[PDB]
């Protein structure tokens, strides 16, 4: 099953386009789609809230394939040092995203799937119990996806 | 270091979270 | 779930990558290309498009008939990338209208009509013209 | 109606297809 244009699910394409259009009007295709979209938005919001500072911070990390995991691990353990909230979770996502773009920028593309895998492991191992206890991703949707920032 | 960038993400995250929660 | 979380991670990274002109995968590239082509079409034609979509009368019992009539006319003499984008944008406006009218039961249905139509009538032309890659390259 | 929407989408699409070609 080599991936390509002819293995590409038409359903998946449609669902993804419709989720987008629905969300632009404050609607959603499904809870999964609403979680994804609220995450994208929260991410943008987080990155734009300290546009320069967030960028200047991530830029301070000088990633190479040989140092990437140890830097990832220190930042994330510290980020959740004294607990979890949805804000930190958004920051966790945005940080991983920044790391991926920088990896590609420096021709370190191999790091993209490793980062994604380190993120998934951290989520499923560390974060999932907290998320589940706190009423699931449905709580994030309600809090962030269905509310605007106080200001 | 990576811990004191981690602690000043956690600045940004809590002062986003204190917008929402 | 745990595959839930992995899908969330992929979607988010796909999105950050695309914002910089990179792609997680061909599929991610196609999705993002489509979302932005849909935006450009809807903004480009905002008044005309929005006025067309107000000309339609939707009920749960007849929406499928209206969809077939719009779409078969859209593609009456064949297929091109422009028409494919109009097809998606139309589907998207039909879903939004449906929710505005408290007819959310239609949304999953509209998705199925579209996927089926893509499958049967559009995909052969797409693959004949180089595949979704051709679309990513011209529609950025 | 619906068919004469599809014809005035087909206006929009062919004249996008002639931007994107």
């Amino acid at each position: 099953g080599p991936l390509g244009s002819m293995s590409q699910s038409n359903r998946e394409l449609v669902v993804d386009f419709l989720s987008y259009k629905l969300s632009q009007k404050g609607y959603s295709w499904s809870q999964m789609a609403a979680v994804k979209q609220a995450l994208r938005e929260a991410g943008d919001e987080f990155e734009l809230r300290y546009r320069r500072a967030f960028s200047d911070l991530t830029s301070q990390l000088h990633i190479t394939p040989g140092t990437a995991y140890q830097s990832f691990e220190q930042v994330v353990n510290e980020l959740f040092r004294d607990g979890v909230n949805w804000g930190r979770i958004v920051a966790f996502f945005s940080f991983g995203g920044a790391l991926c773009v920088e990896s590609v920028d420096k021709e370190m593309q191999v790091l993209v799937s490793r980062i994604a895998a380190w993120m998934a492991t951290y989520l499923n191992d560390h974060l999932e119990p907290w998320i589940q206890e706190n009423g699931g991703w449905d709580t994030f949707v309600e809090l962030y996806g269905n509310n605007a920032a106080a200001e | 270091w990576a811990r004191e960038i981690g602690a000043x993400l956690r600045r940004m995250a809590d002062d986003l979270n204190a917008q929402y929660e």
